[PDB]
DNA sequence: GATCGATCGATCGATC
DNA sequence: GATCGATCGATCGATC
């Protein structure tokens, strides 16, 4: 049983990937921008999850390589670091392709980047997090969807949005938006007993998210996904840790004023 | 607006004048162009890594000059420049009123066409000339003497 | 952290690989071992004073390879190299993943475990291969092509 | 049926929203008035309910938002601070809307303010309490009312009135308005009757509101509703606290005259 | 007695960890959180014992080494210094792991750190005065936590909360907190109790904590642990300075008008 | 990156 | 019922 506690424990810990409407929309937004070449950028809250929406647009379309070919990879993902450069983006988008560097300048980088980026027929050029990048670099990604065309979505919080404003082409080329949704109503009941049924894996006891689950959680969350997953596996780690089988009301309690 | 190249104009100076027609700060001309904090780079003759084929083509598609013109804004392959001193030649500006990337090559002392000693500071009051895109008007930022007049001051 | 040298790997390529399991530069290298810019003369495949016995002993000693070893990672007496170009055989390199001193012969065109022209440049975008001391990836640093894949191109 | 009694002490502690004729005239004069982006002021006493029932207003009109675009929220409600100047005010508007701000200048408030209330196709703004903003905003809400054809409603006391007419625009602009009753009458006694049956859940005990309790109120309420509230809230409690399972005439006397 | 005066002397110099109730809810509460890699942020007052708690916790996990792998280190503890950058920060974390850095680019110091993060299996990631590293560094350790999977504990003074709340990513994601009491009650004179059989470690002289020095400390010390400890050891140190066997009334009250 | 920089905004209170 | 004058206090905003 100790196994079987460790086990769990491990899963708890781990976090998993639930489909559900806003990433429904959301791929089914990148699949109409990717058919048509068509660079947008998907904004919204922090903590409501577009990061792992993002995620699954990039391994739905797992690439298939050829015999003896570079393999296509329709959907390139980045997440660049803190201010980062031109040719720390270069050498990430030519790193996702599993092309290794060598040592040069920037025109280097770039003009590897640009080959391999045509080389392995790239449709999408996702770039999360993308109040991070300097602008010195937003007009390189502004010619490669220019020259390259190749959607480019600029994903980030509301501040990439006033990183871009003060901008004045990537403002205009980039328009198009996808506005993450808080999620709150009965699509928020059916979201807490979607991750009750699969994300918990817990035996049934029939805990079904009654009124008074329904309304801490409520309180809690403030209608974040990330924060639902947070204090579900928090409550759910803690009762397995105390020896409660299933998820009682006083834990929801400690962990919802532990949060506030 | 867009602005016609001057003959041997340097990039520095080119930009800072297309800047100054569309009342752009050099961060705003990257940000237009895609590029960011290069156009600054660029402006301060700072070029360690130089200027790459998508960067030039960059900036050239909001300028609307060729990036191969582009280039002429800057010295030919194997030609070495300094970034300091900035100089000038006030008879050539008096004819065309740029600054010449020839000034910056570190091989030129002399302008060839008017056989003077090229200045490296205002000759009235020896204030060292800024960067050239920040040439706002054409005349020292010190003692307000205009590049023209030097011409006079040359040896 | 120590590595394992590869079969037939050359001491550019191993030297890099130990740089980059250890976070140190080639002055950085070269001062632990005593014996300064020598590190990164090696790298790039320059050995005019050819390597002396004290300093294999000296890179032996920080890397714990013996340096009758570490000579097995250059050609052996009578074997000319050449420090350009770099080259690779990609089959190689999907079953090893280094750089041989081998393809630097300057007898040696086709792999024999391949029966494969060995390549000179990247055959996707024909970006030279870097020294082999930075071949931090498997990929072309331009394209991002991996080495391994580079293996279907070879002729 | 201490667990019990705790949960009728917290349900009695807890307000609730009975729906009457007030409201209902209320709403309906809303409706009337978002038809046709007509910006008026309704008015009142204190403590008689006007809060209560633009509240209801606004979450009748609770936001649908789509799977990909921002919430379409048709009635914003606020209730600005004391003092609040502009940039308190657009601060409250843009994180009503669920836009958290940047921080920058009062034109950066102003501007992400307009995108963001254009962006959600807003009809109404309900400004309640509308005598605590400084006259320098009036000069905003004006011009949000005169571009952008939002239906502003200035919710507040009668110091409201007070506050508009020493100026100029506002007080012509905003003329249409709605006073709240004071609700006496046999429409009083049938609200009294009504408040037993649902607000106070308790046990028929005949009680019927019967010629003396209906004398006690009307001379303790005044006709205020709120007052109404709180004084057969306070009876009931005071009633549970004493083991008593309805309320007794000692507990209205009481109270009544505490309060008076 | 010369040499032991001056034994005594060094000693009551030295602080030493008295384990208490404050720091056995720390690493019970640290403890959780590293078995669900959960990132939380401990906050508190100044001058009340976080950083020792956060030591105890360190050196608790005294890392095991194998005889031929790196050392494999659980806790990392690091108390970042003023305005400190990435590349400092970094320069740090792998300076705790025992890895010397090579000099080089910013990129290069990231990738030693991840390298080395990754190599040693570290679960905790104890950033103490997490208040001072600059908000382009909180993006790297928002990248630490997100991809490697390392529970970060962000320790600092209620100024680190404001500095977190400007920020729009690391106060979601940090939001998990352990305030520290003021310990002012009966556990405070239990506090002054144990203090004097431990740490002063003086012959007993039945001095018991009387009710005239309880008074005294709790004027002087606010609830302070630092500041008890302070009087006490500075108290001791009179008292054996001018030769008296124990502490009496007129050095407390001396260290008591010194400080306020 | 603090560092001014007015500045106006009540406000209030006597007082004649 | 005007009225006059002092006062202090956030506060955003440019700016070097
Ligand atoms: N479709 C999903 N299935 C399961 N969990 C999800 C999903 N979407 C989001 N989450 C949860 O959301 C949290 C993090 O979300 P994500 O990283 O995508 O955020 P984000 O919207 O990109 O925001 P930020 O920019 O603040 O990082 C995690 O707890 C993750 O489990
Ligand atoms: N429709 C209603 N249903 C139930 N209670 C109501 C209703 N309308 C008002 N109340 C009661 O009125 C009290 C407060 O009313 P509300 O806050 O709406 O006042 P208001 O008229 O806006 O006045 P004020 O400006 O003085 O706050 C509460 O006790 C509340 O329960
Ligand atoms: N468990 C403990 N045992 C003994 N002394 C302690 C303990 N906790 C705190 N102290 C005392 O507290 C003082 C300093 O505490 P600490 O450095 O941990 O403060 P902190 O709460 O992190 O605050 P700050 O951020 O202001 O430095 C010292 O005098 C130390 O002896
Ligand atoms: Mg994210
Ligand atoms: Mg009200
Ligand atoms: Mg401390
Ligand atoms: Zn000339
Ligand atoms: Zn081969």
């Amino acid at each position: 049983d100790d196994e079987w506690l460790q086990a769990e424990i491990a899963r708890l810990k781990g976090k998993s990937i639930v489909p559900l409407q806003q990433v429904k929309t959301l791929h089914d937004w990148l699949d109409g921008k990717r058919k048509a070449r068509k660079s947008c950028r998907v904004v919204g809250e922090s903590r409501t999850g577009k990061t792992v929406a993002c995620d699954a647009y990039r391994y739905r379309h797992k690439p298939q390589q050829e015999a003896g070919r570079p393999p296509t990879v329709p959907v390139v993902y980045i997440r660049p670091h803190q201010k980062c450069g031109p040719k720390d983006l270069f050498k990430k988008i030519t790193e996702y392709l599993k092309y290794r560097v060598t040592k040069g300048t920037v025109s280097d980088f770039r003009d590897r980047t640009i080959e391999v980026l045509k080389g392995c027929g790239v449709e999408m050029l996702i770039i999360d997090e993308a109040d991070r990048l300097k602008p010195e670099t937003f007009a390189d990604v502004r010619d490669i969807a220019e020259d390259l065309g190749i959607a480019v979505v600029l994903v980030g919080t509301d501040r990439l949005d006033a990183v871009i404003k003060r901008d004045e082409q990537v403002l205009e080329r980039f328009r198009a938006h996808l506005r993450f949704g808080k999620l709150s109503g009965e699509d928020f009941k059916n979201t807490v007993e979607m991750w009750e049924q699969m994300v918990l894996k817990l035996p049934v006891s029939s805990n079904l998210k009654s009124k008074e689950m329904l309304r801490i959680l409520t309180s809690a969350t403030e209608g974040y996904i990330g924060r639902l997953d947070e204090i579900l596996r928090e409550a759910a780690i803690r009762s397995l840790s105390r020896g409660l089988k299933k998820i009682d009301k006083a834990v929801l309690q400690e962990v919802a004023k532990e949060y506030k | 607006f867009l602005i016609k190249p001057y003959e041997g104009e340097s990039l520095s100076h080119f930009l800072g004048r297309f800047r100054r027609a569309n009342h752009l700060s050099a961060s705003g001309l990257g940000t237009l162009a895609g590029i960011g904090a290069i156009v600054a780079r660029w402006e301060r003759f700072h070029f360690n890594p130089r200027p790459s084929q998508q960067e030039l083509e960059a900036i050239a598609s909001v300028v609307e000059v060729d990036a191969q013109r582009l280039a002429q804004m800057l010295p030919p392959a194997g030609v070495g420049m300094q970034h300091e001193p900035i100089r000038l030649c006030g008879a050539c500006y008096a004819e065309s009123p740029c600054h010449r990337i020839e000034w910056q090559y570190k091989s030129v002392w002399k302008c060839d066409r008017h056989q003077l000693k090229i200045l490296a500071k205002c000759p009235n009051c020896q204030a060292p000339f800024k960067m050239p895109a920040l040439w706002e008007d054409g005349c020292c930022h010190r003692c307000r003497m205009p590049f023209a007049e030097m011409a006079k001051l040359q040896k």
